[PDB]
RNA sequence: CUUUAAUGUUUGAUGUUCUAACGUUGACCCGUAAUCCGGGUUGCGGACAGUGUCUGGUGGGUAGUUUGACUGGGGCGGUCUCCUCCUAAAGAGUAACGGAGGAGCACGAAGGUUGGCUAAUCCUGGUCGGACAUCAGGAGGUUAGUGCAAUGGCAUAAGCCAGCUUGACUGCGAGCGUGACGGCGCGAGCAGGUGCGAAAGCAGGUCAUAGUGAUCCGGUGGUUCUGAAUGGAAGGGCCAUC
RNA sequence: UGAACUCGCUGUGAAGAUGCAGUGUACCCGCGGCAAGACGGAAAGACCCCGUGAACCUUUACUAUAGCUUGACACUGAACA
RNA sequence: GUUUAUUAAAAACACAGCACUGUGCAAACACGAAAGUGGACGUAUACGGUGUGACGCCUGCCCGGUGCCGGAAGGUUAAU
RNA sequence: AGGACCGAACCGACUAAUGUUGAAAAAUUAGCGGAUGACUUGUGGCUGGGGGUGAAAGGCCAAUCAAACCGGGAGAUAGCU
RNA sequence: UUUUGUAUAAUGGGUCAGCGACUUAUAUUCUGUAGCAAGGUUAACCGAAUAGGGGAGCCGAAGGGAAACCGAGUCUUAACU
């Protein structure tokens, strides 16, 4: 049968032009009063997935 | 009574001399938490809020001792 | 941890607000500050500090 | 035109009476040569009791499960996250149920800037006053001080006093340090607007290193991004925040 | 019951040797006896620990539930105060 | 008297007696989705459950906890 | 008269020895307890597994019982050998 | 065989013969090889049935953003050196 994608990761990761994956940073959901504005501003954008995690991401997302 | 409970990740002490990083302001060339015996020599930009020295643009890193009290400063030779 | 969290609301029509903390027993009087409002791009007064 | 009274009407509750629902493991007759069952007459009870749906309580009677790890064997005791020092062998890093201490905050000024100032301790003289309070002078030169444990710093002061202030700003950020990763940290410089100062300049919290909790789920405000035939709305997304 | 041409002592050795080192002794093969050894034979130790094992039992462990029990509606009607 | 058929025959179980408690008969209680059956073709001098265990002398104090029984006050409280 | 006494049949199983690849998957020999009673025995019948029965030992339910046996889910699962 | 380590007195094997353990299906990524070349390829099905038809579809040639949307650019920002 077909491989069933991990729906948990399908809505966590998105594929880029050169095969990479973009994701949203953590630590930006709650308890934000004591966090520095510099830290929150740096977290606000989106980052790429590291080398060590690409294997797991690709395993989770076969049809991405 | 009581043991273990030791702090972790004491960071770093020395990050280079001369044209080791060179490019841009860098973030090394300092013993963090030190201040004493590692001051800004004017050539490199002053300390950070946590007493971290860094360069201006480029150049070699040098250490000298001058001024009263014989304090050691880090300068950078612009090139 | 008696210190509690309050929000400073811009006096302008914009809904922008800051957040901070203050002691309730020591200074119960309202806190008034002048901060930058990114929506109107001007420094304005802020209120609503229990 | 009423903060006020009363024939009548409606609708609830309580208590008596009734009988026609319903009960009868009371009596008698028939099916019927039958202590079942059914039908009939009668007596008693009676809108109770009892059953169906919903609902609060109780419920080891029954059922499915859980009841952590390290550990000089297990158990008892102790510990599990973060910060400082030694062990740690003059770059970084480095273990033990190794040796010693702290943290789970505080501040609307204890932040910014401008201006100014310099300690502990001892000695000599002097009312209460003395071992020690305050005053004058002289030694001394940081043995003082830091919002808080330790280390490293600090006279230029990061230590002490005063004036004005909110940069404890918003969007970015070349470059770098430290991590397997999640992530954490330093950062010149650019744009907008602001404070102190004559100006050069300084300010993106506090002398620095502890004061902390991912994701999911949901709450509050803004938005003109989406809106399942169309127009709206609900819900969702994005920004701030709990 | 891996196969044996299957001695003693001292030492060595995965740490208690018939098989290793040194050394001593010992012609080949039966029969009757004894049980010191072959860590002898049997039972994948029952003691101890481990497995994010099982099964029963207990209770003011958690979550359910039969049973019991309270009320509303229905079966369920009529008069009077 | 009974007991671990096959390592335990006993101080263990039972026992007659004693006490508490429930039960008014379509009894309580038990088996059973229900019908129905036992209790019992019995009726409180009866039946069920619990503890103790011939007989003799006796069986003291505590109702704060848990349980059980009773209580037209008041507080809280489901469905609707 | 007696849940009276001694003691055969009969029903039990307290001690010792033997046996322990047995004559026997609990028996033999010598002793031992009850033996008119809550006794013992033949035939037939009823109670069925989270159930039965139990003078209670977690005992018995066809040499098997802290949940019988047979078939199926089923190639249960096994970070273990 | 398992171990830091076994002649080990740690496990398994009395011997012989026969049987006995990395497979199959469908998806997805990579390597080799063959065809075609901005294109490649058909599935069901039809069929004189391994031909031929069938292009429904699927992958690739364009990305950015949560999205509207824009597009060799796009996102962030009032806007970016
Ligand atoms: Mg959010
Ligand atoms: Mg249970
Ligand atoms: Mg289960
Ligand atoms: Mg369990
Ligand atoms: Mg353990
Ligand atoms: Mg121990
Ligand atoms: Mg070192
Ligand atoms: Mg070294
Ligand atoms: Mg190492
Ligand atoms: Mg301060
Ligand atoms: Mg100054
Ligand atoms: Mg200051
Ligand atoms: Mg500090
Ligand atoms: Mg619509
Ligand atoms: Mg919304
Ligand atoms: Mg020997
Ligand atoms: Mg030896
Ligand atoms: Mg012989
Ligand atoms: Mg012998
Ligand atoms: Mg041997
Ligand atoms: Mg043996
Ligand atoms: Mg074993
Ligand atoms: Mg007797
Ligand atoms: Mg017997
Ligand atoms: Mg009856
Ligand atoms: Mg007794
Ligand atoms: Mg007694
Ligand atoms: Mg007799
Ligand atoms: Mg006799
Ligand atoms: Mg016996
Ligand atoms: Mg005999
Ligand atoms: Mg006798
Ligand atoms: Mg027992
Ligand atoms: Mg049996
Ligand atoms: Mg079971
Ligand atoms: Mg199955
Ligand atoms: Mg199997
Ligand atoms: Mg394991
Ligand atoms: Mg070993
Ligand atoms: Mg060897
Ligand atoms: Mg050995
Ligand atoms: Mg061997
Ligand atoms: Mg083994
Ligand atoms: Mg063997
Ligand atoms: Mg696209």
């Amino acid at each position: 049968p077909k491989i069933k994608t991990v729906r948990g990761a399908a809505k966590r990761f998105k594929k880029t032009g050169k095969g990479g994956f973009k994701h949203k940073h953590a630590n930006l959901r709650h308890i934000l009063t004591k966090k520095a504005t510099k830290r929150k501003r740096h977290l606000r954008p989106k980052a790429m997935v590291s080398k060590g995690d690409l294997g797991l991401v690709i395993a989770c997302l076969p049809y991405a | 009574g009581g043991s273990t409970r030791n702090g972790r990740d004491s960071e770093a002490k020395r990050l280079g001399v001369k044209r080791f990083g060179g490019e841009s302001v860098l973030a090394g060339s300092i013993i963090v938490r030190q201040r004493g015996t590692k001051f800004h020599a004017g050539a490199n930009v002053g300390c950070g809020r946590d007493h971290t020295l860094f360069a201006k643009a480029d150049g070699k890193v040098k250490f000298e001792v001058k001024g009263p009290k014989n304090r050691k400063f880090i300068s950078i030779e612009a090139e | 941890g008696i210190r509690e969290k309050i929000k400073l609301v811009s006096s302008a029509g914009t809904g922008h607000f800051y957040t901070t903390t203050k002691n309730k027993r020591t200074k119960p009087e309202k806190l008034e500050l002048k901060k930058f409002d990114p929506v109107v791009r001007q420094h304005v007064i802020y209120k609503e500090a229990k």
